[PDB]
């Protein structure tokens, strides 16, 4: 919703046991909404103290691993779980599939405000670095890099260049410390086009349809197969609205009694994986919250990116 | 009924070594135990563009695009040293016989029906004009391919190795001793009952065959090709690679033994071309042909069938193109 | 685009390995791409190969690559007559030149 | 449990029985005539169309291969130039009057051989239609190429009557003309029982040997052989 | 029905043998038998940026960063001895015969209407113009391609081996026989005759030829480059490299002989360039333009298919060039 007059890069961060079902259609990787909440949080925790707000996050992924395996016979797979206590009875629980993985990403942080005039740029970016590494991105407890050989710093890079050479410098600098890894994007023009496409194709096609179809390799018959534009993940795009929302009190069990509360379905949309050169500014691949709450549509997106 | 065997297939006769390539220089021949080898070297050849064209590039513009872009290649090559003139190549050849007998025979009647077929072919006549046809291929030098299109002067000397040493002594001139007629000597005919000793079952004959060939000081000398992988770059292509077993140029024992197996005159084609080997369905693999074709029945296994299965003796000529054929081998029968 | 992204990719996983692996001894080794094959040899090396880097600025490696791309087109003179080679020439020329740009801001 | 008949294919599973993990399981072998193909241990637990359907990969694989193992040559009437392909034939056998070849300007039309060494022959349009008509490729020919050459002869002193293997590849189930007993007899103009004593072997009874006519009808009505 | 064969494959006459290269003095060349070799060796070079640049190199301060780090390479070098202002360079020929023979054909109808076609051509005008040129290309040290360019004087002997020894020696002056003129000289007829002896089968020529120039004390000679896989480093790059073969460095075998079948003076563009060499589509890689398009009919293929198939005999000189193709040999037919 903003230009970010900084970027700080949050390195290879290892998160240990991250929430691998993403979506109730999708699994994998984690949701950015986790990483946006993660950003939100910090700002919440330290980037107030610090005068500063962190809004936008770019994530690079440089390594992922699934708790998986797959069962002999069979082409899909399964998720390895963890023996839960047992009950008060001495018996089994009842088990609740719940899979794992472990990532590696570093975050383009986003910020802006006056403290970055207050406050040396190193010294800010060790303080949001040691306060996230106390916490969790998504589900998964961070590795903070301890008695490696060469630990790394963030480097948070003003965005507000004198020349456009030197931001330019500035920006491939950045984009060789995150080199291995792809930049997670958003892709709604993509699918509404592909959606349109599908349309001129076969009427009354869902954009659930033009989802899937962007995700399964099709084989076409002369047998080759129908290529993609990138890598083309299905990833959770937001929460819709599925009730009106409730006041504060009104709703049973809440996790809070002050914030309202409304029942959500899941939304689903059409992300990309590209390597990061392929960007004209890091700025772009920053994922923000948009929430329009008179509608739902509580959603995280990457504006301004193409 | 007496069928023919499915399996039938039949181990070679007349086995020829791989065929070492030296260098030297003439009339050092006498002591040629020493030479050094042919090695097989590397040079490199840019190209312009000599093949024809299909219609497209022979636009000027297109026809110089492609001479501006050479085609660079390095190719194997064998060269004498420029202070000699003789090549010498040497190999041993070992006649088994038993030809009649098959390695693998599927019907026991059948066998014994081929058996009698070769013993009253051998009882009628013995390994003898075969004989003389494989010896007049040992004393020209037709083992030497392309080393004698150009040749000025080839030798070809055979020993007889009994017991690790020369039991007899024969020396030829390989162009006297052409490539088109098959004449009476002496000592071919000595060199004939000797190969038809060893071919009939009398005897262990194994010959050492050396070649001495006037091809020129520092000439190209032609080993067997290998077959190219074509798996690196385009400028350094590999286009030929010769065969070597030792750091050492040689030709391959199969080659060998087709050149020797060149005897086969009696095709229904005329004696235009001379004697072709000795294969099923006569096959010549420069002229791109076959003589002794099935429809003019006159391939190995029609005569065959005929001479076994149904007691359909050919002539003389075709008896001595299906035994040389046994002499030969091969998977004969049904797959 | 993408194939010349797996190649940073490549690079890029080419720093999670050694320091001085391109230092190692071998008759051959690809010297001629080794000066963007390991980066951090210039810590390994103070001034034996740390210097060369940065005065070579090898950008060439990728008209190396070029080569190597040379061999995924098809070889149908079809294309050659036709203004096909002439615009993958030319997109050939607009990436490898972006690859020889990135590769020449490495010592930064 | 038992063999399963699919094509020339037998899936056939090994008698001693195992149990790996918890399961049994059982080596199933896919057997093209007396060679095996490739072996998988399968779960008792699994259907016999389990079974089937999980070789089914190796059955396909073979069939493509067959299928180019066999690929009938292919002549090209081209113009005089020779680089303009105008038509493309797949013949049964190469004519007997074609040799090293290349088209001349002289002859508007020339046929060559689809390989590098193109023999071939200047023919017009109407000798191209004569040539084409005498030696087509039927489109199920690279059958021949698993069937003998004794099977195929069109004399009958050299004839060999098919086996029940041989007659097995393309008679019903899951053939490789893909034809049922039913339709195979409805093709040879009788019923099917009496082509069900040609199909099954074992026993001398109802082991009837099919005739050189019927064979070389029943050849030319799948698009195997003769049917130009 | 006389098709063209889909291949014509012909051995190449006139084989040369790699052409060793020696130094030493002027009027010591009778003495020239134990001349040292050349031998190829390594010097350092260091350069400045000296190519045309695409308009974005053209920045002051880049092109000053460029100069700043000049590019090194290692260069094999072949320079004379001090003591030696005179190169000697030595090689064999060997003629052939059988010119109009393939070596691999398809059709032996088109075999032998070309063997027939040939023939008619030795018939009423043999191997006599096409040798002489080849004479006049052994009597000025063509083979010597960069090598007499800048030379004071040349001179070319050849001599004829017949039994190991010399049959006649043919003594030359290579500045007289000039490399654009074909004229006569009774030396070069008595040439052209054992050049047309060898070329008609009627004997065996093996040719001794070598070329002494006078370039200059400790000068640069120009030996046969070689093809470098650059799997080196940076600064000894190794840019160039120069073919030997045993210390001794040399010429290739085909560099002489694209020397000798320069003797082209009938292509359909102006000749006041001279001769160039013997080929299809007359491509020079020098000039990148190919004289004898195919749009002008007056290519290799066009003419052997006019002169064979429909009969079209061509003009004396261009079957004389076609004859000339088929005496240097190729992979004619389809390709």
């Amino acid at each position: 919703v903003t230009d970010p007059e900084a970027l700080l890069l949050l390195p290879r961060l290892s998160i240990q046991n991250a929430n691998a079902i993403s979506s109730p259609l999708t699994w994998g990787f984690p949701s950015p909404g986790a990483f946006t909440g993660f950003v939100h949080a910090l700002q919440r925790r330290v980037g107030i103290s610090l005068d500063i707000e962190l809004d936008g996050v770019g994530i690079v992924c440089h390594r992922f691993e699934a708790q998986i395996s797959q069962p002999a016979g069979k082409r899909t797979k399964v998720f390895n779980l963890t023996r839960n206590p047992l009950n008060r009875d001495g018996s089994t629980a009842a088990i609740v599939e719940e899979g794992r993985a472990h990532l590696e990403v570093s975050l383009l942080l986003g910020v802006h405000g006056d403290g970055l005039d207050d406050h040396p740029a190193q010294e800010i970016a060790r303080q949001v670095q040691e306060q996230a590494g106390a916490m969790r991105l998504a589900g998964g407890s961070i590795l903070p890099w301890c008695n490696e050989r060469f630990p790394a710093p963030n480097a948070e890079l003003l965005m507000l260049g004198g020349s456009d050479e030197q931001r330019r410098k500035n920006q491939r600098r950045l984009t060789r410390r995150l080199l291995p890894g792809f930049a997670l994007v958003s892709r709604e023009a993509l699918l509404q086009q592909h959606l349109e496409t599908l349309r001129t194709t076969l009427p009354e096609a869902t954009t659930l349809d033009a989802l899937l179809d962007l995700c399964r390799i099709n084989f076409e018959p002369p047998w080759q197969v129908r290529d993609k534009p990138g890598w083309l993940v299905p990833i959770p795009a937001g929460y819709n609205a599925l009730s009106p929302l409730y006041l504060p009190g009104e709703v049973r069990n809440a996790r809070d009694r002050e914030t309202p509360l409304r029942f959500v379905e899941n939304l689903f949309g059409l992300g990309e994986w590209l390597s990061p050169h392929r960007v004209a500014a890091l700025s772009d691949l920053l994922w923000y919250h948009h929430a329009e709450p008179d509608k739902g549509l509580y959603r995280w997106s990457t504006p301004r990116f193409v | 009924i007496l069928s023919t065997a499915s399996v039938l297939a039949f181990e070679r006769k007349l086995d020829p070594s791989d065929a070492l390539m030296s260098a030297g220089a003439w009339a050092q021949r006498d002591a040629s135990q020493e030479w050094p080898a042919v090695t097989v070297r590397e040079k490199s050849v840019r190209g312009t563009i000599s093949n024809r064209l299909k219609t497209k590039d022979r636009d000027p513009a297109k026809l110089d695009a492609s001479i501006q872009s050479p085609n660079l290649q390095t190719v194997d090559v064998a060269n004498l040293p420029s202070d000699a003139d003789t090549l010498k190549v040497r190999f041993t050849l070992r006649v088994l016989g038993g030809a009649g007998t098959p390695s693998a025979c599927n019907d026991a009647a059948y066998r014994d029906k081929l058996l009698q077929t070769v013993a009253t072919y051998v009882n009628d006549q013995g390994f003898a004009e075969l004989a003389r046809r494989y010896a007049h291929n040992l004393a020209n030098a037709r083992f030497l391919w392309r080393n004698r299109v150009g040749a000025e002067a080839v030798e070809v000397r055979i020993n007889h190795i009994r017991q690790g040493e020369v039991a007899r002594a024969w020396r030829f001139d390989a162009l006297a001793i052409g490539l088109r007629d098959f004449k009476a000597d002496a000592e071919l005919d000595a060199l004939a009952e000797l190969i038809a000793s060893g071919l009939s079952g009398s005897g262990h004959v194994l010959l050492e065959v050396v070649a001495f060939a006037r091809i020129g000081d520092g000439q190209e000398v032609f080993p067997s090709q290998e077959l190219i992988l074509d798996k690196g770059d385009k400028k350094g292509q590999k286009s030929k690679t010769l065969y070597s077993v030792r750091d050492a140029a040689a030709i391959h024992s199969q080659k060998i033994g087709n050149a020797l197996r060149t005897i086969d005159t009696w095709y229904p084609d005329e004696d235009g071309l001379g004697p072709i080997a000795v294969e099923p369905y006569g096959s010549v693999t420069s002229q791109g042909k076959a003589y002794r074709q099935p429809k003019q029945k006159l391939d190995f296994y029609t005569l065959l069938d005929n001479w076994v299965l149904r007691d359909e003796a050919p002539a003389v000529e075709q008896q001595h193109y299906v035994i040389a054929n046994l002499i030969r081998g091969g998977v004969f029968g049904e797959a | 685009a993408q194939i010349c992204d797996e190649a940073l990719q490549y690079a890029a996983r080419l720093r999670e390995l050694e320091p001085g692996w391109s230092a190692t001894p071998g008759c051959q080794l690809h010297d001629a791409e080794q000066l963007w094959l390991d980066p951090l040899r210039a810590q390994t090396d103070e001034t034996f190969l740390q210097r060369r880097l940065r005065g070579d600025w090898p950008a060439e490696v990728g008209n190396r690559f070029a080569n190597w791309l040379n061999r995924a087109v098809s070889s149908d003179s079809q294309i050659l007559g036709s203004p096909e080679a002439a615009q993958w020439s030319q997109e050939l020329s607009k990436e490898l030149t972006m690859f020889k740009e990135i590769l020449e801001d490495e010592r930064d | 449990m038992n063999a399963i008949h699919i094509g020339p294919f037998s899936i056939t599973p090994a008698a001693r029985g195992l149990h790996y993990g918890g399961l049994p399981h059982h080596q199933w072998t896919l057997y093209y005539g007396p060679r095996e193909m490739a072996i998988k241990t399968l779960p008792d637990s699994y259907t016999s169309s389990e079974v089937r359907d999980e070789f089914s990969d190796i059955i396909a694989e073979f069939v493509i291969d067959a299928r180019h193992r066999y690929a009938p040559d292919v002549l090209e009437l081209v113009n005089s130039d020779g680089d303009a392909v105008l038509a493309r034939v797949a013949v049964s056998r190469l004519p007997e009057a074609l040799s090293g070849c290349i088209p001349d300007d002289r002859f508007p039309y020339w046929l060559l051989t689809a390989s590098r060494p193109r023999l071939g022959l200047p023919v017009t349009l109407n000798e191209y239609t004569a040539l084409a008509v005498e030696l087509s490729a039927p489109p199920l020919a690279w059958i021949t190429g698993l069937l003998p050459g004794e099977v195929l002869t069109h004399d009958a002193e050299e004839w060999r009557p098919p086996t029940s293997w041989e007659l097995r590849h393309v008679v019903g189930e899951g053939s490789f003309t893909g034809v049922s007993g039913a339709a195979a007899a409805a093709l040879l103009g009788m019923s099917a029982t009496n082509f069900r004593k040609y199909t099954a072997g074992d026993s001398a009874a109802n082991r009837q040997k099919i005739s050189f006519a019927a064979w070389h009808y029943l050849l030319d009505r799948l698009g195997v052989k003769r049917a130009s």
